[PDB]
């Protein structure tokens, strides 16, 4: 594998030839934001329980930005089911609903943007190239709306209208998209269990766990999008990923500092 | 049970940007092609990259840069094939518009003015899925989910050969290369080798709730998309595998 | 001495959130009448915010945030209404266009197509006014400012009530709920209890300068919306006190 | 009161409803820029006047950044005033006059974006959550454009098509929207007479003066907008305003030591 | 070998700002006469800037900025001229379309109604040339540009005067004033004293691919326009040297 | 002359009066970015070469910024070759060819953003009011794509459809505009030759050449686009412009030091 050879192919030939495809596959590798942590608050989880829920973590935000770069994407929640049950039920396409889903997203961005205006945090488009407040001690964090562009162009799930690649998916492809070094999920249960804790009583916590023992399980679609999943085990940078309860206090800032909490998720 | 149609009465068109890249030769008789099927159609004409993609590839592979970003520099040449294109239809009230646009607003553009010219990249951009270090949401697949997420009457690919050939037709194999009248997009995606057409394409057709076939045609050769768009079979037909309601 | 009549052929309905908020039970009986509709009238179609907005609220006023912050929040869930309602007439040549596009460009787009749909918030945002912690100026109020600054011929309102009554009729007085087949602004705003407009709009037409009149009618029984668009009374009548010149 | 009554109003009830209005009256209270201070730059009392008027002004900003965080927000002036009598003369209504304005303002906000730019002061769009240069001692300050959104949805006059809430108004709503610390409208004059200093010549200098006191003077339409002084009654955060004459060198940095230069008027 | 005419049907009419100026009185008959000729033409109608970019130049001049400061600021002038004269069009259809809108989509508006109106002003901005502290690309100058780069039908400027006289017939030679039925760009260009129109049209003119020649009509005088749009001579033919193929 | 004198020219004069702009040249000259060094990094003659070229340079950028504020427009290149190629074959006009051309400078601008990011470099709209980070000594640099806006109103050149203002034009009229102490153009030879030296093998270098002695020595249209030779002699502000070679080591970093590396191009 030469530039020369690759650059042959990719004149030469089709995109989807696979010759073509293993030399691109040995490009050199850049991270662009290798240094950053991306971290997603939950829409239902979080956000929408209001102050007891966010104020703690804006706190735990402000604190651990001295020490931490933060992307800190949001989720939809409950207004976002709300559109998806309307338009599911007037027979509007995957699509449609992906675009209606971003704005309360967007809503909920804005929200936390505006409770961390006067620690100097931004909310921003292009979090990945907010190049400046991400090179400031005296910001060094900012916030995203977490949903995927796709909008009309989104993947359909095998069944249904709900577009499969949501706020968790949008998050997480930012990560990888930038070389992150860390990807944080922040819920509102301590981690994954064997089954759904707000439902089953003998739920038992799992601490760690690779994509294909959660499938193995039945844990495809659980605690994260189940396409998410799939995303984490073709990722070239972020081969792991952690969910912490954003309701416990101080489980951000300790998963900031390496500590354990939660569960971790990894690619393999 | 499947959504329902958003502009049942919309036929989609992507042309290759391989076709854009023969300039004036190719494109002056596509030009003269579309102009006549103007009255006869309400057409969303979306273009592909092509080989300028390929150089900014060729650029961002060798700085390491990661296949988000590769997709919206990819993108963006689409895009400038479709500003091309809408400039030789601009006499005939034909324009550029731009994705949220199309995502939007297609219904009022179409209202106004027979066909509209749009770049078939979807916006996936930094969120492109990892796993090749090429973009695996390009041309066709955008056109596609567009086509079907609106359950157009169909989508037509124009590119610069005949179909669908078992091998390339002009590649090292090409003694090897049979023309392949119809297949089925799970055939396709079972097979290998090198296609004309996007593989994320086949994909998005198996989940796909409306776009039952899509033809696969040589813009090169006059006549073949007016055939195609009327329904006669002139190129490659690819069955998505919906079925009727 | 008034200003012109920007648009005066111009009907304005505003589509209560709360009507959109019953799915698809409410909304494809509108559509279908709204359908029928499109030849008659050239319709700029406003749709309100429901019950998303509550919730908003309810997480906006939890974390402290001014009214201004909730203003914006609660537009975009009329917004988000109006892409779906749209959405339904896109097969009609129907689009959601933005509040530039209204703002600026409403004549091409009422020449391009029969109605668009818009979100009947104004643009207030943080520049909403203070003193309530409920945004003040919501979908009602700016339907009728839009309407009235281009003159149109009417604003009509489309509740799920049949129009105004003495009490909340879906409240705890609604045994004491009477029916107001006619009012004028001046003496609503005099009284103190709920309406199924905003107060706001008592207060926009106070210094109106076109609309004499609007009507209020229940959007989820069919054909009181195609009768209202005809001046016939089926719903409230609110008199804003503007007289002929 | 609890979050429970008020989310069952919020649901159950009209947005109308007295109860709810009441209801949602006992929220907390979060101040988003607590430690800003908002300064208007008069458009025809103080940017037309160009360079004897305006350079003075920049040191003082430059200056005053240094200790004061600062949101600029400009005025229009004359052109407006040519636009105004242009579509009026037309029959134009209010609302198309509102959008007219607003490009005045604009320009005014980007001559004076480029005097302050080697200083780091930016021109932004969202002055009240431009939070990275007010959390940056290096920039402390930002400018924006005064007028209002409301284009063509502007609320008229009661009389005439003249657009009641411009930049006075623009500037205000922004202070009482972010909770910012003071309000400071930088004119002409020294602040508000008894009467209108330009025409008569025995007018009375007022230091400081109720809004109903003004009213029942007949000041209700002199120095500041009236819209802004039903808009001061009505406010939450911003309480007072101060009028100065930003033609005095030092007036603006005296006003932001806390020196009582020119007029204050407050709420009650 | 010249460039194709991308809107060959295009009529373009460039309001002069001084013309807008004068209010009402001015503004309502040509209102009447655009009204009329709005069946008989598709027009794009660009406005100028008048005397409100006189005084941004008076504010930003003493402040010291450059000339890339002041082009924008005046351009937004014409903008605002424009937004008048197409609010008072908007009953017949016609908006104000964006210099985006126009560069790429003019065919697509002009399908749906009969002429738009847009700024005259060319987007140059911080890139205007050095040399004068006065903007040099201004109204006249876009307006051509475009015209010329759409291979337009024609380009009418209309001005608050006859015509081009030798000297300014407002200015303090105004007795020595000769009226000039018809001109050249390039006898122009070698003159030195006062035009109606930029002198970088002039420059423009000598490097255009289509437009032969370019009326300057007095927009004061009812009818007029109507005839330019006719290819009457009722004002100041300039040559502008191009030749037919 | 005065400002009552060039007012009332202003107001009663057409904008051709030569006394109006006679009056208008006695203006004040305010520069706005003076201690910023605008540098162009060719499309074609650096970043189409990849690593090898970039990366280099992407140090370079970085190690200068600490001591010197940087505006970095990017050139567009052989897509930009490609799509004129195809659009002039097409009979498009040279407007639409500038659309085409911005396209690719962007592209480049992005790549070169990505690369720049984790160092707090932004890619920027609005170089030179971009205050904030060029105020920032963890910034003190930004990225712009180095097209004019021009796109369809772009004036042709005398023969065929190219647009004769592009990246070269682009980024010296911004210099030009903002008042920058220095242009550097980073291109891939070590300056001017009197002749190609690519093509000729004789060619000599020249180290320091006004324009006029360029256009005597057929010159005019060589290593610089020619239209920026005569934007350089109208020049307020750049009155001389320096072409380096970015392929040699540090050679950016010794031209901003105020080394005589490569041609120096002066207006007279
Ligand atoms: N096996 C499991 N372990 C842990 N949690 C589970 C499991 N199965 C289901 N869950 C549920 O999944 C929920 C997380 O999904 P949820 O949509 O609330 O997250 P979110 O990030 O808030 O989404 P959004 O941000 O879009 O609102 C948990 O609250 C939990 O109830
Ligand atoms: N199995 C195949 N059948 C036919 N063509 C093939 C096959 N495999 C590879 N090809 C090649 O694909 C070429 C078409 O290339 P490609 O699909 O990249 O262009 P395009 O569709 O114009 O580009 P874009 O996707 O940017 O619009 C054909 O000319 C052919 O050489
Ligand atoms: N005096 C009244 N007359 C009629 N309805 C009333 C009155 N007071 C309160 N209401 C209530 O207002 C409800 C309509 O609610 P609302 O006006 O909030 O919905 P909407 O107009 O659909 O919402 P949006 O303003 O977001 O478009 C009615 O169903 C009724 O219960
Ligand atoms: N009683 C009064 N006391 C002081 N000033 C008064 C009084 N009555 C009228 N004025 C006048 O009001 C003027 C302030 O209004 P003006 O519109 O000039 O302010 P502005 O902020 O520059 O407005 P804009 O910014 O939109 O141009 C003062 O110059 C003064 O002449
Ligand atoms: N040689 C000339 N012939 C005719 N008019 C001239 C000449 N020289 C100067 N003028 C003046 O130019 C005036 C027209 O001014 P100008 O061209 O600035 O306005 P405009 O074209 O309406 O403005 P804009 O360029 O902003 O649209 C005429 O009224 C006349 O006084
Ligand atoms: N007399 C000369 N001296 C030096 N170089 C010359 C001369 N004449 C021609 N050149 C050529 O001009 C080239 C510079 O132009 P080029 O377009 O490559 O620069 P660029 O900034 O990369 O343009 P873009 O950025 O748009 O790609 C040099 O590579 C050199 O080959
Ligand atoms: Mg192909
Ligand atoms: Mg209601
Ligand atoms: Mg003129
Ligand atoms: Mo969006
Ligand atoms: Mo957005
Ligand atoms: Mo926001
Ligand atoms: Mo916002
Ligand atoms: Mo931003
Ligand atoms: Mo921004
Ligand atoms: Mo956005
Ligand atoms: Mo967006
Ligand atoms: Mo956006
Ligand atoms: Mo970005
Ligand atoms: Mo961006
Ligand atoms: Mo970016
Ligand atoms: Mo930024
Ligand atoms: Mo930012
Ligand atoms: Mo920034
Ligand atoms: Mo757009
Ligand atoms: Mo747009
Ligand atoms: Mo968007
Ligand atoms: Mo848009
Ligand atoms: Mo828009
Ligand atoms: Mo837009
Ligand atoms: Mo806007
Ligand atoms: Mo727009
Ligand atoms: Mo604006
Ligand atoms: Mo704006
Ligand atoms: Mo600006
Ligand atoms: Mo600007
Ligand atoms: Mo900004
Ligand atoms: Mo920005
Ligand atoms: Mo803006
Ligand atoms: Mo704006
Ligand atoms: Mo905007
Ligand atoms: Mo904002
Ligand atoms: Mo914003
Ligand atoms: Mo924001
Ligand atoms: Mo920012
Ligand atoms: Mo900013
Ligand atoms: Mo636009
Ligand atoms: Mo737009
Ligand atoms: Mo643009
Ligand atoms: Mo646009
Ligand atoms: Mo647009
Ligand atoms: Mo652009
Ligand atoms: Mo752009
Ligand atoms: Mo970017
Ligand atoms: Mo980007
Ligand atoms: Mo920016
Ligand atoms: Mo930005
Ligand atoms: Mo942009
Ligand atoms: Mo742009
Ligand atoms: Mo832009
Ligand atoms: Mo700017
Ligand atoms: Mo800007
Ligand atoms: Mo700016
Ligand atoms: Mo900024
Ligand atoms: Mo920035």
């Amino acid at each position: 594998n030469s530039t020369a050879e690759l650059e042959e192919l990719l004149m030469q030939r089709s995109l989807t030839d696979p010759q073509l495809q293993a030399a691109a596959a040995a490009a050199a590798d850049f991270r662009i934001l290798p240094d950053a942590t991306v971290i997603k608050i939950g829409g239902q989880s979080v956000i929408d329980r209001g102050r007891a829920a966010v104020y703690p973590l804006v706190d735990e935000i402000v604190a651990a930005r001295k020490n931490h770069k933060l992307l800190i994407g949001t989720g939809a929640g409950t207004r976002a089911r709300h559109l998806y049950s309307i338009a599911a039920g007037l027979g509007l396409p995957a699509g449609v609903l992906a675009q209606l889903g971003s704005s309360v997203a967007d809503q909920n961005a804005a929200m936390l943007g505006q409770l961390l205006a006067k620690h100097g945090i931004p909310v921003v488009g292009g979090a990945g190239l907010s190049a400046v407040p991400l090179s400031l001690a005296e910001v060094n964090a900012v916030v995203f709306s977490g949903m995927p562009p796709y909008k009309l162009w989104m993947r359909p799930a095998a069944e249904g209208v709900i577009p499969p690649y949501r706020t968790d998916a949008g998050c997480f492809l930012l990560a990888e998209q930038f070389g992150c070094k860390q990807m944080i999920f922040v819920k509102d249960e301590d981690g994954l269990y064997t089954a759904n804790p707000k439902t089953s009583k003998d739920a038992t916590f799992i601490p760690r766990i690779s994509v294909d023992e959660m499938k193995a399980k039945g844990l495809h679609d659980s605690i994260l999008e189940f396409p998410v999943l799939d995303l984490l085990q073709s990722a070239q940078h972020v081969r792991e990923v952690q969910v912490v309860n954003g309701l416990v206090p101080g489980n951000l800032t300790r998963a900031l500092a390496g500590e354990h909490v939660g569960t971790i998720i990894t690619a393999s | 049970k499947r959504p329902i149609r958003l502009l049942p009465w919309l036929q989609v068109v992507k042309i290759g940007g391989r076709v854009m890249d023969r300039g004036a030769d190719a494109i002056l008789p596509l030009v003269e092609e579309l102009r006549k099927l103007l009255p006869e159609h309400r057409l969303l004409i979306l273009t592909g990259a092509g080989v300028r993609a390929r150089h900014v590839f060729s650029v961002g592979l060798d700085l390491g840069l990661p296949v988000g970003s590769l997709a919206p520099l990819a993108a963006s040449e689409a895009g400038q094939n479709g500003h091309i294109l809408a400039a030789m239809l601009a006499s005939e009230g034909v324009s550029y518009v731009e994705h949220p646009t199309v995502a939007d607003q297609l219904a009022i553009h179409l209202s106004a003015t027979r066909a509209v010219v749009g770049s078939a990249f979807p916006p996936y951009h930094h969120h492109e899925f990892p796993g090749s270090r090429i973009p695996p949401h390009r041309a066709d697949t955008g056109a596609f989910l567009l086509a079907d997420a609106f359950g157009a009457a169909g989508l037509t690919i124009v590119e610069n050969v005949d179909g669908i050939y078992t091998a390339d037709p002009n590649g090292p194999d090409r003694g090897q290369a049979r023309f392949l009248p119809e297949t089925s997009a799970t055939d396709l995606a079972k097979s290998e080798g090198p296609l004309p057409v996007d593989r994320a394409l086949l994909d998005v057709m198996a989940t796909a709730r409306h776009i039952e076939r899509v033809q696969v045609v040589n813009g090169l050769v006059p006549g073949r998309l007016t055939a195609a768009l009327r329904g006669e079979h002139v190129g490659t037909l690819i069955r998505t595998g919906v079925r009727p309601a």
